[PDB]
Order: C-alpha cells, then sequence, then structure tokens
C-alpha cells in the first residue's frame, strides 16, 4: 500500500521545516566564537 | 562552513564556582603555608634537653613543635 497523501504533504512540511532546521544549526558567521583576550 | 553547533547545558555558573571556592580557600592558603614554612625555617622546632635539678616548668615546654 504506503502513505496518505495526507501524511506525505505533512511529511513534506516537515521536510520544509527540517532542512531550515538544519541549515540554522550550522553556523557561519565567519567567527563561530569570540575570546574576550 | 563546516562545522555544527554544539549544545551546552550551562557553563558560567559552575566556572564561577569552582573559581570562587578555589579562590577563597586560596586567600588563606597561600598565607597559612608561608606562615607554617616561616615557622619551621626561622623559629626551630625544639630539642630535647631533661629536666634540670628542681626547675619545674609551666604546663608548656613539653611539645616539639612551637606552634604546639
Amino acid at each position: 500500500s504506503g502513505y496518505t497523501p495526507d501524511e506525505k504533504l505533512r511529511l513534506q512540511q516537515l521536510r520544509e521545516l527540517r532542512r531550515r532546521w538544519l541549515k540554522d544549526q550550522e553556523l557561519s558567521p565567519r567567527e563561530p566564537v569570540l575570546p574576550p583576550r | 562552513g563546516k562545522r555544527l553547533f554544539i549544545i551546552k547545558p550551562s557553563g558560567f555558573y559552575d566556572k564561577r564556582f569552582l573559581k570562587l571556592l578555589r579562590f577563597y580557600i586560596l586567600l588563606t592558603g597561600i598565607p597559612v603555608v608561608i606562615g607554617i614554612t616561616l615557622i619551621n625555617v626561622f623559629i626551630g622546632e625544639a630539642e630535647l634537653a631533661e629536666i634540670p635539678e628542681g626547675y619545674v616548668p609551666e604546663h608548656w615546654e613539653y611539645f616539639k613543635h612551637p606552634i604546639s
């Protein structure tokens, strides 16, 4: 059988949110840390 | 570019407590050990005479270490 198209679409919005989240989690402000001294 | 962002619970409270603990033992850790060093390097511990002819001491003068 397989999925339902509701679950397919819900899965696709989770693709949207998941990829945007994990693209956020790879930090690159060209400086991750900054030591005070 | 390559690296992810690690998750940490907290660091500030713990590092603060450890620096406060070592520092507020260090505040009278160093002067006390330098004091006991200057005591056993300047004034002497004692030596081991016997009781002379009818000279009764106080309750002290029976102990090795001078701060004792």
